[PDB]
């Protein structure tokens, strides 16, 4: 990964490729990349690594769900789906430790 | 300060990015108006007038954009009309789909050439298929015809009074039909005009075996009806007019200023009786008639118009079989149009309109719309000019093609079963500009308000069978139908016209990495 | 000659490196000596005519129109209301002669000014302002020691 | 003025702000060469658009009144080297 | 104290800035060069879009300030009207030039001797390819057009059909074909008309065997189509007398002014009857047609169009084998139309193309010509394969003028830019480095095309000059210099047998030109920018 | 792009993507480079820099001259760090650093506009980085012989090569045998601030001395002053921190008394409590009295009286110089001034310097400070001796800390673009371009010396090359015979550590430079 060169409001000059750091220097206005950012600083806070993991996998999901919503698909079905993937997803991931 | 200050310019993905999404906005707009269950659209132009339709072009045409990709699509909807006058809607999708797929693959590290090629490749390919599943037609039959004008007018206003707009379309697309020195001609544009009075009734609205034009007589006391007039066309004035040559003139004797008005009432008479040697009863001119000269035509019992546009006068011409003459003393008696069986000035409303009506064997007709206003008139004579598209298509191409989403699955399930055998890079573009026809069936299963991924299984599990090309979807009650029980078949040409026309505007459109604006004409 | 550089990017896209870079000025090689060394001639020309028992004086207003007539150079240059950096440099030599010393303070800013006017031509043949620097403290070395030489005791 | 600049392209319909440039608003101008020809302000006192070409016609101001091909034919104009037969 | 009324900037400052202005124009088409080139899209404050990938098209529609980049720009240009291919190439190269001159200059080395090393190192690469690095098309046949076609149509909205462009070019410029004296075999490109037209598929362009015209016959009562036609071509309207301003008529006796008006008119119809009593069927003429003489055409049942270009007439008559009459007037003082004046062409029709109709004048005999009516999707897609086919159409024209080609792909950089490098080590203390810079600057074309497909550029570039030097070193393995790029697959390969050719005329007048435009921009030491 | 309802990002973000922001990067370093490149070597020249206020700085030093310059371009301001960098670390190379990381950064744009992956010339410049750390450490000359005088010339060879680039260059024998008798005298952690330096308009600059004491400025004397002795032959020095003046005995102090003989012994109480302390401060036996608090004018007539010398208002770091030269103890309470807090010197002095009167402790044999008394005619002339100055006290201590020697005029880096180059002829190729590229970047600082110096800098390039080829460590520039030299036989010498820090900071900047791909700035917050 690079390094980003992010000028906060107060011209502090921040380079980095930790993606906590450079979502909470730049300034996000969209209200659903606010709530991404939220859970990203979540996980940041609970765990402490795997914040951009979180943003892939956030956009990803949410790009793959607006091609199933266009596909026919509606909402709940694929909130359904996701829901129950992610329960088997915590299920697998036991087994794959080494 | 290399370049101008206003030039600004952006590249890289950012572009391809914008470019497609214009598409697919462009896309979008019209989106909800395929398909037999399509709803309408008030356009408001600048101008003050309502534009009230659900066909694309127009929808598209009163629209203005500033992103160059969206004119890209508007440039199309446009070409895509004037080729053919059909499909507008169906190619608008069609692009939106395929530069929506091909950003797909541009999103990963495929450069746009090897997707411009597979999407050459799956052109070719489909026209190919397009070709294979085609059905004959025979032209003489007019029951086909007017099913395939049927067919192609469910989807507008119009369809309500369906076999009225069929057998009308019919009717004059057969009459404007001409051949000449070995060369045929349909040419709709020119002849076969369609005239909208409002008021009455549609179910009044008929083709006339000949022309209608807003012109009432000179002079009251000519005949406002003729039996069997002969008619004569002419360009030239009927009134005397200055030379190109300065010819100023010097009067000394007493009599010569009454002598030079003599003369240009003798000319008035000379020209005048030149025209009564044919012995005609109804003179038309595109240019004035003085009323010296209507004296002396109606001295010999003839009824002349004068201000007749040239195209009408070009449209009477090829109704009664006359030729415009510009000298009346070459006037030969071919030039004479015998052949029309009636002519009537009548009162329509308020206005006084002229009626050759009774033509044996017009190369020219007039249709007369009657409607309730002139928003619902232009909708029609859109409908109806739609309808003589298809109509002179078939005529020119007798191919057919089953409609519905038939010939989309068909053409998919085909590319689909040929891309096995790929091998190569390139074979996933391929494969997903050739699932992208889908759309259609999508998108009229969408208009028609079922389900459309259970629909969309169904088609393409009876599509992977073998005898199977012609099942579609009934865009009006959401079923499986077979098209060759329902009826719904469509142009070959048409369908090869949407293919070609999408497939190239998303390879323009692929073809654009940079955008750099601001900069003045120069020229 | 002034306002920085004019480029503004190699590729199309801003390109700021000091802050406020339109509004700044900046002079380049010889012709800042040569300006230097002008405005330093300027400034020894005017005080030279205050030299010596027929010098002249020089009557200084100050910015409240208080009136000001004076011989001492020092005195001159001070009041004086200068903006060039080099004629600022002139005024603290001779404020640094009035202070090590207390008189001759007209013939150091005279000497400055005959010395860079020198140095002009000398820098107009291609030789290297520190080369000339270089022969100046070597001169003035030798006129120190023959000062040394050559002077006499009092009681 | 949209509708007639499709009649007439030869002219140059455009628009201006009257403070890109207060009674000067509350309460156009035509050039042809350089200088000012027409000079009629507040219109709507003195609608469509044939009212306007009318009005504008009568004072012999707009210039008298074409096939649409198919696109455009020009390609270039310069040494064409002429299609020279033989020798 | 130079009291001018002005910016002067001088010495490295200016030097900086001419470079930078350069590489600002040659970083704006850079992404245009070769196979994986991508096309532009161009938005004027109108609003017209120009979608274009020819560079000499991009530099004109810019708008451009500063001199030492309108340079370029109009090196672009005339790079474009004396070749018509490598518009972007030779801009690449100068810019490459320049940059590099400039650096040589900052290391305190004389200009002077920079560009006497830039011309020493220009015309030995010139020599190089001229002896070295050109291929005779005598042997190859016609295969080596169709390859430049290819080539040339490569990169551009008609590449992929170009199987069947490059088909459709050779033939167009075969039918044009023509010797002048000295036995001189001429291909007067740009007497093929081409004609634009939205609608059908790209693969459905038709290639006219005779000529088009975007005009239609002037009234509706003529035929539209002629079989056995006999063109006349006239440079004159035909319309109703009108005496000239030095003659005036001055009427006294009133019974002679409708004789007058009489003859004002007769005068024409006696000329049409002249005309068409000759034997004529098709008349074009510059000039207007009025409604009598159309009437007198729909009469005769004859052909009457108006308004015909003077250089489509031109072309019209020169391939009919009629002659161009501004007047009815033989050497005997009268008033005469002879029948050797006619024109004959075996079929003349009027044919409809996406609701639009175009005359065309099919199968004239005396001559062949030739014309192109493309079919695109739009307005903008046209113009693309307009600009793309007069490129093909210049390079098939320079390929069979002078019969030699070079190898394409960057194979003539690689050979020339190791050529040059090994040579500087024989002349000159400075100018060897002045040299050795070009040889090195001549590389840029190959790490560009490297660079716009996303691939390995240097370790590509290392691989070519591997074997170029492989071919100069070794005498046994020369078949190596035609070892050019293969984009598609990002490796190696021999260019000459994948049939990737150019007119060795290109590459030589790229050089010269960046040549001298790189000596005329390092000329300059000093700006002076007086103000308006 | 689209006008996008709701926009993700502030409107009017700016973000760069791509090659053209690191090559813009590149080129912005070239800019920070290039307005400092002329300030290098012998002839170099000086830069005057006018702030808003119209204040003007003059200097030779890269670090000033970067840090007064209102860099902005986020790419850039990384040479100032470093810059600064340098001179926190080492105090020297200032314009060394910036001129190598803005050498390599042009050095391998031609690689980056050609697409090259920036984490290999990242491992390049790491590797290159460490292989020259190690041979500067290897070829390094020391001397294992703790030799007195031998350790002496080092030092002042040292300070002579770090000295002769300033206005100061002429008398550079006189500064540096000063700076080196300066810092021997410090202790053990040759602390700056036991080296005071004291600037005095007027005067020329050999004109200039070096205490061996302490000595600061007259601070507002009072009335009674000028009847003290100015001259003590051997006083001792009662160091205090102590306002002796008649005052508020505290701030919420307050009288109550209800009669006059009480008002009398109050007012006679104050007097008494300030009479006690200044008579315990005249019978320690001091002379000369120096007081961090104000001492009030009838103290000073007090000690007048008793021909005694005081001084009040001193600043603290010219009293702690003060302890520390004679050997006493700052005192804040006056009851036990014993003979162990007093502080003792062999001549104390009031002179007049240039307009200005200043106290001399001098004779001290046990100092462990100095102090400077620059003389010049100019503010901005004793600002710029003063930073040369410093960097050559910077050499010296680093020196002191290990005595490890290299000689200068770019013979350290030919060596090294030397062994870097035969380094990367023997590796697979990727690596070689890259590694031949820091080589030849680290040819730079010769050519700028030679080009300041205005000679022909190609020909002083090729021989040096040659000659290091041919066997040959410490030749570089000759800058006064045009040609080259052995720079180690001409005691052009410079601390190892200096190149060390050098090449890593440079290295370091080089590669941040690189490893960046996007810049994004967020719009201002209250403008205003
Ligand atoms: N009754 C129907 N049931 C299902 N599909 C239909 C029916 N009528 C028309 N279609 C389909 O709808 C398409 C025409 O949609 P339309 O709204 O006319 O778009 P356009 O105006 O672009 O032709 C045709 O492809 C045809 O196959
Ligand atoms: N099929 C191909 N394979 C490899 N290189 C090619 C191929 N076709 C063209 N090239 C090279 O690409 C380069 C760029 O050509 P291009 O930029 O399109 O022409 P122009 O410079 O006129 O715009 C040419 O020098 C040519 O040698
Ligand atoms: N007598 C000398 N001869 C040749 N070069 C010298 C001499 N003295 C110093 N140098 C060179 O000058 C450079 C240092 O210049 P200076 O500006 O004083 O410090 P900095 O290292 O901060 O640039 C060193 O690289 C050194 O090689
Ligand atoms: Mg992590
Ligand atoms: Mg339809
Ligand atoms: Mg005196
Ligand atoms: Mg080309
Ligand atoms: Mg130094």
């Amino acid at each position: 990964g690079m390094n980003k060169m992010v000028i906060n409001h107060l011209e502090k000059l921040f380079v980095t490729n930790d993606a906590a750091t450079i979502l909470r220097e730049l300034e996000v206005q969209h209200p659903a990349a606010k709530m991404i950012v939220m859970a990203s600083h979540m996980q940041e806070q609970e765990v402490g690594d795997g914040t951009n993991f979180v943003l892939v996998f956030a956009g990803a999901l949410l790009e793959l769900a607006e091609e199933l919503l266009r596909i026919g698909l509606s909402v709940s079905e694929v909130i359904e789906g996701y829901e129950i993937a992610c329960r088997k997803a915590h299920e697998i991931l036991p087994n794959l430790v080494c | 300060l290399v370049l101008s200050q206003n030039t600004k310019r952006e590249s890289g993905r950012k572009v391809q990015s914008g470019n497609i999404n214009a598409a697919k906005t462009i896309a979008d707009i019209i989106r909800t108006c395929l398909g037999p269950k399509s709803m309408m659209k008030m356009l408001l132009d600048p101008m003050g007038g309502i534009v009230m339709t659900n066909d694309g072009n127009a929808i598209l045409r009163e629209i203005q954009v500033q992103h160059p990709a969206a004119k890209s699509m508007i440039e199309i909807s446009r070409t895509q009309d004037e080729e053919v006058g059909d499909g507008t809607t169906s190619v608008i999708i069609l692009a939106g789909e395929m530069l929506s797929v091909a950003e797909h693959f541009l999103e990963q590290q495929m450069h746009p050439t090897v997707v411009i090629s597979a999407y050459r490749k799956a052109l070719d390919d489909m026209i190919s298929t397009l070709k294979k599943i085609s059905i004959p037609v025979d032209i003489s039959d007019s029951d086909m015809m007017l099913n395939i004008i049927n067919s192609s007018i469910t989807t507008k206003a119009i369809s309500r009074w369906s076999s009225l707009a069929c057998n009308i379309a019919l009717d004059a697309v057969k009459m404007v039909q001409f051949e000449e020195n070995g060369r045929k001609e349909i040419d709709i544009k020119k002849y076969a005009r369609v005239e909208k009075i409002p008021g009455g009734i549609i179910e009044d609205s008929c083709v006339l075996r000949g022309v209608m034009i807003n012109k009432d007589v000179t002079h009251p006391r000519m005949r406002r009806y003729i039996k069997n007039p002969r008619i004569v066309l002419l360009d030239s004035s009927l009134e005397y007019k200055k030379g190109e040559s300065q010819t100023d003139i010097e009067i000394t004797r007493e009599e010569d200023f009454t002598r030079i008005l003599q003369m240009e009432e003798e000319y008035i008479q000379q020209l005048c009786e030149d025209i009564i040697q044919l012995k005609p009863d109804v003179v038309i001119t595109e240019k004035g008639i003085s009323d010296l000269a209507q004296h002396y035509l109606m001295r010999a019992n003839i009824t002349a118009i004068r201000r007749v546009r040239k195209t009408d006068n070009n449209r009477i011409a090829r109704a009664c079989g006359a030729r415009i003459v510009s000298r009346p003393e070459e006037l030969r008696e071919d030039d004479v149009g015998t052949g029309a069986g009636l002519l009537e000035i009548k009162k329509i409303g308020d206005e006084y309109f002229t009626f050759i009506t009774d033509c044996k064997d017009p190369k020219a007709c007039t249709i007369l719309l009657r409607g309730a206003s002139k928003e619902i008139l232009s909708e029609v004579e859109r409908n109806l000019q739609d309808a003589m598209q298809v109509c002179r298509n078939v005529l020119l191409d007798p191919q057919l093609v089953p409609g519905g989403g038939a010939s989309e699955m068909a053409v998919a399930h085909a590319l689909t079963e040929k891309s096995k055998a790929m091998t190569g890079v390139e074979q996933w573009p391929y494969r997903a500009v050739a699932q992208a026809l889908e759309v259609i069936p999508r998108t009229l299963i969408q208009n028609c308000g079922a389900s459309t991924i259970r629909l969309l299984t169904s088609l393409r599990a009876k599509h992977t069978q073998e005898n199977c090309e012609t099942w579609g979807v009934n865009g009006e009650t959401g079923t499986l139908v077979d098209m060759k029980e329902l009826g719904i078949w469509e142009p070959l040409a048409v369908k090869l016209q949407t293919y070609k026309t999408a497939v190239e505007t998303a390879v323009l459109l692929l073809r654009i990495d940079d955008i750099v604006s601001g900069h003045k004409k120069k020229g | 000659a002034s306002m920085g550089t004019l480029a503004f990017d190699e590729y199309g896209r801003p390109f700021l490196i000091i802050k406020d870079q339109d509004r700044k000025s900046r002079l380049m090689g010889l012709e800042a000596l040569k300006s230097h060394i002008m405005a330093a001639k300027a400034v020894a020309n005017t005080m030279r005519t205050s030299l010596g028992p027929n010098g002249l004086d020089k009557m200084m207003v100050d910015k409240d129109g208080d009136v000001t007539v004076t011989n001492d150079g020092a005195t001159i240059l001070s009041m004086m209301d200068v903006d060039h950096q080099i004629a600022k440099l002139m005024v603290e030599l001779s404020k640094s002669q009035d202070d090590e010393i207390g008189d001759g303070t007209t013939g150091v800013v005279v000497l400055a000014g005959a010395l860079l006017e020198e140095a002009e031509q000398l820098l107009d043949r291609g030789i290297h302002p520190i080369r000339i620097a270089d022969g100046y403290e070597q001169a003035a070395r030798v006129a120190i020691e023959h000062l040394d030489k050559i002077s006499d005791s009092v009681l | 003025m949209i509708c007639l600049a499709a009649e007439y392209p030869a002219v140059k319909f455009c628009k201006v702000k009257s403070s890109v440039i207060s009674q000067f608003t509350r309460n156009l101008l035509i050039y042809k060469g350089g200088e000012l020809i027409g000079n009629f302000v507040r219109v709507t006192d003195q609608f469509f658009a044939v009212d306007l070409e009318a009005f504008l016609q009568e004072f012999g101001l707009l210039p008298e009144k074409l096939v649409l091909t198919s696109v455009r034919n020009s390609a270039t104009c310069h040494s064409e080297d002429s299609d020279l037969e033989i020798d | 104290p130079l009291s001018v009324f002005g910016d002067r900037s001088t010495g490295e400052t200016i030097r900086s800035q001419n470079v930078m202005a350069a590489a600002s124009i040659a970083n704006i088409v850079k992404s245009s060069l070769g196979p994986v080139g991508l096309d532009k899209m161009l938005v004027d404050d109108i609003g017209d879009v120009t979608i274009t990938n020819d560079g000499a098209t991009i530099l004109k529609l810019l708008e451009v300030e500063h001199p030492a980049a309108k340079v370029l720009c109009e090196l672009a240009d005339l790079q474009d009207k004396e070749v018509g291919d490598g518009t972007t190439s030779v801009v690449i190269i100068a810019a490459e030039l320049l940059k590099n001159a400039d650096e040589l200059v900052k290391q305190k080395i004389h200009p002077t001797s920079v560009i006497s090393g830039y011309r020493l190192a220009c015309k030995e690469a010139v020599r190089y390819i001229n002896e070295n690095l050109i291929v005779n098309t005598d042997e190859l046949g016609r295969d080596c057009l169709i390859n430049a076609a290819k080539t040339s149509m490569s990169s551009k909205i008609i590449g992929i059909n170009g199987d069947f462009f490059a088909n459709m070019v050779v033939d167009a410029v075969l039918a044009i074909k023509y010797t002048d004296i000295r036995g001189q075999p001429r291909y007067p490109v740009n007497s093929v008309n081409i004609l634009k037209a939205h609608g059908r598929s790209q693969m459905e362009s038709m290639l006219i065997s005779g000529y088009a015209l975007n005009c239609v016959v002037g009234s509706q009562g003529m035929p539209k189509r002629i079989v056995n036609a006999k063109i006349a071509c006239l440079d004159f309207s035909l319309q109703k007398t009108k005496m000239k301003l030095g003659v005036q008529v001055v009427i006294t006796d009133p019974e002679k002014l409708d004789q007058i008006r009489q003859r004002e008119s007769d005068i024409t119809k006696e000329r049409i009857q002249k005309i068409l009593a000759t034997g004529a069927n098709v008349i074009l003429t510059t000039g207007g047609i009025d409604d009598m003489c159309l009437k007198y055409f729909v009469e005769a049942g004859a052909m009457a169009v108006r308004r015909v270009l003077k250089r489509d007439l031109k072309r019209i008559a020169k391939a009919s084998g009629a002659t161009i009459l501004s007047t009815l007037a033989n050497l005997e003082g009268e008033e005469t139309f002879e029948a050797a004046m006619l024109g004959q062409a075996e079929e003349v029709v009027q044919e409809r193309i996406c609701d639009d109709e175009l005359i065309l004048i099919k199968n004239t005999k005396a001559r062949t010509s030739a014309s192109i009516i493309l079919r695109g999707a739009n307005d903008f897609m046209c113009d693309e394969m307009e600009r793309s086919l007069h490129d093909a159409l210049c390079v098939v024209k320079r390929v069979l003028e002078s019969k030699s080609v070079v190898p394409g792909g960057g194979a003539v950089e690689a050979a020339l830019s190791i050529y040059l490098e090994n040579y500087a080590t024989s002349m000159g203390s400075r100018e060897q480095l002045a040299i050795a810079e070009f040889a090195r600057s001549l590389l840029v074309i190959p790490n560009t095309l490297a660079v716009n497909a996303a691939q390995d550029s240097t370790d590509l570039v290392a691989k070519l000059r591997a074997f170029h030097n492989e071919a100069q070193v070794n005498p046994e393995r020369k078949n190596l210099k035609w070892i050019g790029l293969d984009l598609s697959n990002g490796k190696p390969r021999d260019n000459k047998q994948a049939g990737v050719f150019e007119p060795t005329i290109v590459k030589v007048k790229s050089l010269k030109f960046a040549t001298e435009a790189a000596i005329t921009i390092l000329r300059i030491d000093d700006l002076i920018k007086l103000h308006p | 792009m689209m006008p996008t309802p709701v926009i993700l990002l502030k409107e009017g973000t700016d973000s760069s993507q791509g090659i053209p922001q690191l090559v813009s990067n590149i080129s912005a370093c070239q800019v920070i480079a290039e307005a400092v490149r002329t300030t290098l070597g012998p002839r170099g020249m000086d830069k005057l820099i006018v702030d808003g206020r119209g204040k003007a700085t003059i200097s030779n030093d890269g670090a000033t001259i970067l840090k007064l310059l209102d860099v902005v371009h986020p790419a850039a301001k990384t040479l100032v760090d470093i810059a600064k960098s340098q001179d926190a670390e080492v105090g020297d190379g200032t314009t060394s650093v910036t001129l190598l990381a803005a050498e390599f950064l042009k050095q391998v744009k031609p690689y980056v506009e050609e697409g090259l992956h920036p984490q290999i010339i990242i491992r390049a410049f790491r590797t290159a980085t460490q292989l020259a750390v190690n041979k500067i450490k290897e070829i390094a000359v020391t001397v294992k012989k703790a030799d007195k005088v031998e350790q002496r010339k080092l030092l002042e060879k040292c300070a002579m090569t770090a000295l002769s680039s300033k206005l100061i260059s002429q008398q550079k024998a006189f500064f540096a045998k000063m700076v080196v008798d300066a810092v021997m005298m410090l202790d053990d952690l040759l602390q700056l601030k036991m080296i005071g330096i004291k600037k005095v308009q007027g005067g020329a600059l050999e004109d200039s001395q070096l205490v061996a004491g302490v000595a600061f400025k007259k601070t507002f004397s009072y009335a009674g002053f000028e009847m003290q002795p100015k001259k003590y032959h051997n006083p001792k020095i009662a160091l205090l921190n102590v306002e002796l003046e008649l005052k508020a005995e505290k701030d919420n102090a307050e009288i109550r008394v209800h009669t006059v003989e009480d008002y009398q012994a109050i007012v006679d109480a104050e007097w008494n409590i300030l009479y006690d302390k200044l008579e315990k401060i005249h019978h320690s036996g001091a002379k000369v009295v120096l007081s961090k608090l104000p001492i009030g004018d009838v103290a000073t007539q007090y000690f007048a009286d008793r021909d005694m010398f005081c001084a009040g208002r001193v600043p603290e770091e010219d009293l702690k110089r003060t302890m520390m030269a004679c050997g006493g103890s700052i005192q804040t309470s006056v009851n036990a001034l014993s003979a162990d807090v007093l502080g003792r010197c062999q001549v104390f002095e009031e002179t007049q310097i240039g307009g200005e009167r200043y106290n001399f402790f001098t004779g001290c044999p046990k100092a462990k400070t100095c102090t400077f008394i620059l003389r010049g005619g100019a503010e901005q002339f004793m600002e710029e001796t003063e930073r040369s100055l410093h960097d050559a006290i910077m050499i010296v201590r680093r020196a002191i800390k290990n005595d490890s020697v290299v000689a200068g005029g770019g013979a350290i880096e030919m060596e090294l673009s030397k062994y870097l180059r035969d380094y990367s002829r023997t590796i697979p190729g990727k690596q070689q371009l890259l590694i031949g590229a820091y080589a030849k970047a680290l040819e730079i600082i010769p050519r700028q010396l030679c080009d300041n110096a205005g000679f022909d800098a190609t020909n002083i390039l090729n021989k040096l090359r040659a000659r290091h080829a041919q066997g040959g460590t410490w030749y570089g520039v000759d800058i006064n015979n045009e040609d080259i030299a052995d720079n180690f036989e001409a005691f052009v010498w410079e601390p190892a550590m200096v190149r060390i820090n050098a090449l890593t900071a440079a290295s370091e900047a080089a590669c941040l430079i690189v490893s960046v791909d996007e810049t994004i700035k967020n719009p201002r917050s209250t403008v205003d």
